Formats: C-alpha cells, sequence, structure tokens
C-alpha cells in the first residue's frame, strides 16, 4: 500500500571513518601468491562515512533518504534482528525509467530490473509478516533473479549487535556487480576497526543507468523499529597494492595515497620498508575536475544543404569547397541518409566531437 | 659529460619512435583508446630504451 | 546494387595551430586555475595546473 | 603429466606458478589434479676433446 | 537495417551505435548477421520494428534505454503532446519485400 509514515524525527546523519574496510577484487583474472599494483575505484582508507540510525526510544527514527550513486558505493550495516532487508537502485525512481529492486523476504532474495512506480515512503513491515508496501505496479519488465538469501528473520530482540554485513556495488559495462562479506561482531554503537576483503557474489546483467539509490527498512506493525544502523561510503579512483595468497584471496593492502609511508611502500613494491631514506614519486594529487574551452561559433555547418543538392558532380570533375565558421554536427543527418560507408583515417570517428580543425575541405562526386 | 648526458636524455623526448606524434597529448586527443594503445606502446618502448 | 549511383563526400582535416574554424558540438564549462585539472583547449587535452 | 598431491578449490580448474606458468590442471572427466612438468631438462653439459 | 550492420562493431558512430546499442572497446566475442528479407518483410509493410532516433547523450556499452518520453528538440519546454519542435523519440522501420 502507498502509505506515508508518521512520527519520525527527521533525517540527520552522523559521520565516522572507515579504517581499512572495503577492499574488493578488481577485474577477474586469477592471481595467486603475488604482489600487484592495480588502478581502480576503491574506497580510500580513513574516508568519511555517512551514518544512519533506525531505533525507537517513544520517538521513532527511520532513516531512508535518497543518496547519490557515483562510481559505486560501499555499504555496511551492523545489525541485530535484521531490520535492513534491501535497496532501490535507479535514476528517476518512478515509471519514466527502469529501476533495480533488491528485496530479501523471509526465504529468498528477489532481484528484478523493472519499471516500478515507487511511493514517497518505501518500507517493508512484519507482524507473522506483511510486506511489499514500497511500490504499486511495475508493468513492462526485463530481468528477474532469485537465489539464496543474505538476511535473517525480522523477529528477535537482544542488547548488542551480532553481525556485520558489508557490500560493494558497481555498475560497469552494463553489469551490476556485488561483493560481500559476513562476519560476527560484538560491538555496541560503532563501525568496527580493521581490514576486510569482499569476495564476488553476483554479476547481474542489468543494462540500466543508475545515479540515485535508497535503502529499504522493516518496521514492526502504533509501529516500532528495532535497533539497527547502516553506513554509506563512496569509491574514488586510486592505486592500491594488493597481496594474494595461494587460495587467490587478498590478505593485505595499502592505499598508496594515504601518507608518505604508504607512498614509500607502494613505490618499493613491498609491505615492509627498511631503515633509510627513499625517493618516492607521484604523491597522488590526482585531478578531479575536467574543463572544456571552445570558441564562440554556434551556427551549424550546412551538411544538409551539401547532401541535399540536386546534382553533385562528375567523378572526373569533382567539386571541392571549403567549410569554415560552423559547428560540425553529424547527428543532424541521422533521419536522412544512413551512410553506408563511413571510414576515417587520421582520427577516430568517436573523437570527432572533441576536436577542432583549422580548415576543412569537402570533395563531392558520384560513382 | 654528465651534463651532456642529462641534456641528451631530455632532448630524446621529442623522438617519434615510429608513432604518429611524439607528443603524448595529441594521440589520446585524436585516437580512440584501443587504437591509441599501439602508438602509446611504441612511445613507451622508445622512452624506456633511452 | 553495384550499378546504382553512390554520392561520395570526402573531408580533409588540418589541425595546425591557427585559430579553429570548425568545431564539435561540445559544451564549454567555466575556467578554473591554481588546481590540477583535465583541460581541453580547442581539442588539445592534457593534465596539469 | 603426473599425479599430484596438490589440493584445488572445489571450483578451480588450473593452477598457476610464480612465473605465470601452469602448474597443475584438473582433468575434466575424472576430477583429479595432474601436475605439469616440462620435458626439457636444463643442466646437460657435454665434455669432449677436440 | 541492411546499411547499419557495419555499426555493430567496437568504436563505431551512428544512430544505432549511439542511441540504442553500443559495444565495449575491449569486446571479446563474435558478431553474426544475415539477410532476413524472407520472413521479416510483409507485402503491405512490416512496421513492428522500432529504433530510437533522439537522445540527450550517447549510452554506455551494453546499456538499454526503454523510456518513451517526449524529446525536447527546441528551446521552449514541451509537454506530453508533440506539437512543435518536440517529437516522439521512437520511429518504426519500413520493411517491404521489394525494398533494395
Ligand atoms: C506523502 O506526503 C507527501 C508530501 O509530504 C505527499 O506528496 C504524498 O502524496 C504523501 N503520500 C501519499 C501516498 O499520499
Ligand atoms: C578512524 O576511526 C577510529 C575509530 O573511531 C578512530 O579511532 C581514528 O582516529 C579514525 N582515524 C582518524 C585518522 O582519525
Ligand atoms: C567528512 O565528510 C563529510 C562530507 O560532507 C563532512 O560533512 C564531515 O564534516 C567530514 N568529517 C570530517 C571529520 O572531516
Ligand atoms: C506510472 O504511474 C503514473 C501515476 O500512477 C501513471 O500516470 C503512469 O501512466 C504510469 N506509467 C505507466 C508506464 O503506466
Ligand atoms: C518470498 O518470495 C518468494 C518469491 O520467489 C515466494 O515464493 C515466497 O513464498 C516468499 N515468502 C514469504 C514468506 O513471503
Ligand atoms: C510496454 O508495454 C506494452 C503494453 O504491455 C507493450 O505493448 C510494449 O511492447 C512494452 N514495451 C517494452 C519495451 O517492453
Ligand atoms: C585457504 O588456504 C588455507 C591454507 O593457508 C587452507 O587451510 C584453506 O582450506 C583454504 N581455503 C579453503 C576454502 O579451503
Ligand atoms: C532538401 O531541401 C528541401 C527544401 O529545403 C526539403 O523540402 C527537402 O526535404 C530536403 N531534402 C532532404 C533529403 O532533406
Ligand atoms: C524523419 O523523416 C521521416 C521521413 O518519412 C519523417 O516522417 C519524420 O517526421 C522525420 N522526423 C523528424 C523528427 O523530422
Ligand atoms: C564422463 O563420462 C565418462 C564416460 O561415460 C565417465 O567415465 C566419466 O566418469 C564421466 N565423468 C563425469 C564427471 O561425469
Ligand atoms: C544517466 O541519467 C542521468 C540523469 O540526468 C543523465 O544525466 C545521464 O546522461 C545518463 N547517462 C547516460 C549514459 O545516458
Amino acid at each position: 500500500q502507498c502509505v506515508n509514515l508518521t512520527g519520525r524525527a527527521t533525517i540527520q546523519p552522523s559521520f565516522t571513518n572507515s579504517s581499512h574496510r572495503g577492499v574488493y577484487y578488481p577485474d577477474t583474472i586469477f592471481r595467486s601468491n603475488s604482489l600487484v599494483l592495480s588502478q581502480g575505484y576503491f574506497l580510500p582508507f580513513y574516508s568519511n562515512i555517512s551514518w544512519y540510525y533506525a531505533l525507537t526510544k517513544a520517538e521513532k527514527r527511520v532513516d531512508n533518504p535518497i543518496l547519490d550513486f557515483k562510481d559505486g558505493i560501499y555499504f555496511a550495516a551492523t545489525e541485530k534482528s535484521n531490520i535492513v532487508r534491501g535497496w532501490i537502485f535507479g535514476t528517476t525512481l518512478d515509471n519514466t525509467s527502469q529501476s533495480l529492486l533488491i528485496v530479501n523476504n523471509a526465504t529468498n532474495v528477489i532481484i528484478k530490473v523493472c519499471n516500478f512506480q515507487f511511493c514517497y515512503d518505501p518500507y517493508l513491515s512484519g507482524y507473522s509478516t506483511r510486506e511489499f508496501a514500497v511500490y504499486s505496479s511495475y508493468a513492462n519488465c526485463t530481468f528477474e533473479y532469485v537465489s539464496k538469501p543474505f538476511m535473517l528473520d525480522i523477529s528477535g530482540k537482544s542488547g548488542l549487535f551480532d553481525t556485520l554485513r558489508e557490500f560493494v556495488f558497481r555498475n560497469v559495462d552494463g553489469y551490476f556487480k556485488i561483493y560481500s562479506k559476513y562476519s560476527p561482531v560484538n560491538v555496541n554503537s560503532n563501525l568496527p576497526t580493521g581490514f576486510s576483503a569482499l569476495e564476488p557474489l553476483v554479476e547481474l546483467p542489468a543494462g540500466i543507468n543508475i545515479t540515485r539509490f535508497r535503502t529499504l527498512l522493516t518496521i514492526h506493525r502504533g509501529w516500532t523499529v528495532f535497533s539497527a544502523a547502516y553506513y554509506v561510503g563512496y569509491l574514488a579512483p586510486r592505486t592500491f597494492m594488493l597481496k594474494y595468497n595461494e587460495n587467490g584471496t587478498i590478505t593485505d593492502a595499502v592505499d598508496c595515497s594515504l601518507d608518505p609511508l604508504s607512498e614509500a611502500k607502494c613505490t618499493l613494491k613491498s609491505f615492509t620498508v627498511e631503515k633509510g631514506i627513499y625517493q618516492t614519486s607521484n604523491f597522488r594529487v590526482q585531478p578531479t575536475d575536467s574543463i572544456v574551452r571552445f570558441p564562440n561559433i554556434t551556427n551549424l555547418c550546412p551538411f544538409g544543404e551539401v547532401f541535399n543538392a540536386t546534382t553533385f558532380a562528375s567523378v572526373y570533375a569533382w567539386n571541392r569547397k571549403r567549410i569554415s565558421n560552423c559547428v560540425a554536427d553529424y547527428s543532424v543527418l541521422y533521419n536522412s541518409t544512413s551512410f553506408s560507408t563511413f571510414k576515417c583515417y587520421g582520427v577516430s570517428p568517436t573523437k570527432l566531437n572533441d576536436l577542432c580543425f583549422t580548415n576543412v575541405y569537402a570533395d563531392s562526386f558520384v560513382v | 659529460q654528465n651534463a651532456q648526458a642529462l641534456n641528451t636524455l631530455v632532448k630524446q623526448l621529442s623522438s617519434n619512435f615510429g608513432a604518429i606524434s611524439s607528443v603524448l597529448n595529441d594521440i589520446l586527443s585524436r585516437l580512440d583508446p584501443p587504437e591509441a594503445e599501439v602508438q602509446i606502446d611504441r612511445l613507451i618502448t622508445g622512452r624506456l630504451q633511452s | 546494387v553495384g550499378y546504382q549511383p553512390y554520392r561520395v563526400v570526402v573531408l580533409s582535416f588540418e589541425l595546425l595551430n591557427a585559430p579553429a574554424t570548425v568545431c564539435g558540438p561540445k559544451k564549454s564549462t567555466n575556467l578554473i586555475k591554481n588546481k590540477c585539472v583535465n583541460f581541453n583547449f580547442n581539442g588539445l587535452t592534457g593534465t596539469g595546473v | 603429466l603426473t599425479e599430484s598431491n596438490k589440493k584445488f578449490l572445489p571450483f578451480q580448474q588450473f593452477g598457476r606458478d610464480i612465473a605465470d606458468t601452469t602448474d597443475a590442471v584438473r582433468d575434466p572427466q575424472t576430477l583429479e589434479i595432474l601436475d605439469i612438468t616440462p620435458c626439457s631438462f636444463g643442466g646437460v653439459s657435454v665434455i669432449t676433446p677436440g | 537495417r541492411g546499411d547499419e550492420v557495419r555499426q555493430i562493431a567496437p568504436g563505431q558512430t551512428g544512430k544505432i551505435a549511439d542511441y540504442n546499442y553500443k559495444l565495449p572497446d575491449d569486446f571479446t566475442g563474435c558478431v553474426i548477421a544475415w539477410n532476413s528479407n524472407n520472413l521479416d518483410s510483409k507485402v503491405g509493410g512490416n512496421y513492428n520494428y522500432l529504433y530510437r532516433l533522439f537522445r540527450k547523450s550517447n549510452l554506455k556499452p551494453f546499456e538499454r534505454d526503454i523510456s518513451t518520453e517526449i524529446y525536447q528538440a527546441g528551446s521552449t519546454p514541451c509537454n506530453g503532446v508533440e506539437g512543435f519542435n518536440c517529437y516522439f523519440p521512437l520511429q518504426s522501420y519500413g520493411f517491404h519485400p521489394t525494398n533494395g
């Protein structure tokens, strides 16, 4: 049902830092008993981590905001009694565009890329159970996937958290990759400090554009929520040094951008450095902004007029004309010609939108 | 001798080594990546031999 | 097909360093400095400050 | 090919060596691990008079 | 279409390669095509095959667009109606058995 929730005390997240968690496996090549340097979108060490709560004291607190999904995220959740049960991925989160829904009910995890109409306040509920109050209809649908669950029954009550669940979500080449690790913890009110490596879980082919995401929470329903918390981090392009063992599992890693000591370790390709003075390189000031500066020409080149002529030329008397002071937009001919031959020699055809030429000549004939 | 060696090492950066251009910037500007790998590899081999 | 006419247009490009006359439809952002960035000046790319 | 005492993961098929070499391969039909050794022996010296 | 099969390749440009289907630059596999004028052409015209003509930007490799929202091809914003300078983004192929 499409029902708003009442009695929540606003969304106000706290912040923390993730010491060494979030290391996963780049690419898919098998490696064992070696040290490699890899460039990829990792979660940098000691990066700020958004913290959200879910508890009742008799003011309720349910944190399900809409967050950005840029280059992938890190998701961790210390939990007791399994309040967190799924996520929503998409770009507009309505009927206009397709969205990805990951939901775990009492026995199975249900994944389907579909065209949902989500409500203002999506959430699940359980008495006994009474769930699926997050959408109204989905209509045209593309993908479906059911496998073994990750989360446990929503019932229960204790005094301390018991399990920590970590997830890494990525979206490359039309593939939704998921990495996970499940560990038992006895922490009270914080994210644990330590190193974690996440193994591949699924490789769902979705083929959708994902920019925004949100979490799905479970209420007990005059409704109450058991104590739970989840943490959000953002991946950034870094260079990491990873160590593989004989099983092909990562056991240690260093972030080559954290500090000068990690820089020296990454430069020397070793996890330990002897006493002395070492020449380091590339202190990792990686750029994060891209700028473009182009001239003030705005009128479009007369490709339609050139291609629309009644007669072109004879091949022995081919006509040559110069094109200048315009914008070369080949997309305006897509409804007219459908070029049967398009071959470029000095440039790549995909780089034409990024290039500016001093002068251009056009030769026309019919063969 | 030492100064001349360093100066020659610097001046060797303008060699094409068989690529379209010796400037790395105007290879990634004009060529799509999988086609640009060939030129980049030639430049890497030459500059690594130097 | 093979005895039917085909209209052939061949374009010759000239980069040079003179002011550009034909450009792509890319949109221009505002300029920032004193910061290591990726830039694109008339099709010439790079990284620096 | 010979019989090997190495233990593979239940879903593994190949075993790689330090110098990016194939060490042991699991037979697809009879699920046993066979180690691979080159048949060329290095370290043969020929002692001859003229 | 017959003249757009060359666009099913890594690194190509065109409406097919920019608006409805793109291949990754590191693609590993094979591309297979064959003429199907025998059972995909109808005497009156087969208009059940559709392609996208307008999009705000090119799509990523192996990405799919399903949305059918009106495309704003003019300065003034439009509504669910096409009207002027705003078009339905999807157009239908025209397949006749006598087509060249
Ligand atoms: C929930 O509240 C919002 C505004 O606070 C409103 O727009 C929306 O319609 C409400 N939900 C339902 C199901 O009416
Ligand atoms: C990272 O978090 C731990 C746990 O709260 C904290 O002790 C440590 O100081 C944090 N790191 C930094 C650099 O402050
Ligand atoms: C961590 O980053 C967030 C991002 O907005 C910021 O609000 C917070 O103040 C930062 N905390 C620290 C300790 O730098
Ligand atoms: C999505 O929901 C809205 C509101 O109920 C409706 O107007 C729209 O037609 C729906 N989309 C589809 C494709 O049915
Ligand atoms: C969970 O979802 C699956 C869908 O495959 C369904 O078969 C099953 O009955 C559901 N169980 C509950 C308790 O909702
Ligand atoms: C969308 O739904 C309509 C009606 O169910 C159907 O005719 C059409 O083929 C669907 N489109 C896609 C892309 O699934
Ligand atoms: C990983 O390697 C250890 C030895 O270091 C071995 O005991 C263990 O069984 C291996 N993992 C699995 C899943 O077998
Ligand atoms: C050529 O131009 C005329 C008038 O400008 C126009 O009616 C016609 O559609 C054009 N031809 C093509 C193929 O666009
Ligand atoms: C594209 O050309 C066809 C030719 O039949 C025409 O019907 C259609 O309206 C054109 N589309 C646009 C957006 O002009
Ligand atoms: C494969 O088939 C052969 C021949 O029937 C048999 O000897 C062998 O045990 C089979 N292996 C497996 C794994 O089924
Ligand atoms: C994904 O959706 C956002 C939403 O505005 C859009 O800006 C972006 O261009 C889309 N990406 C692609 C590759 O189409």
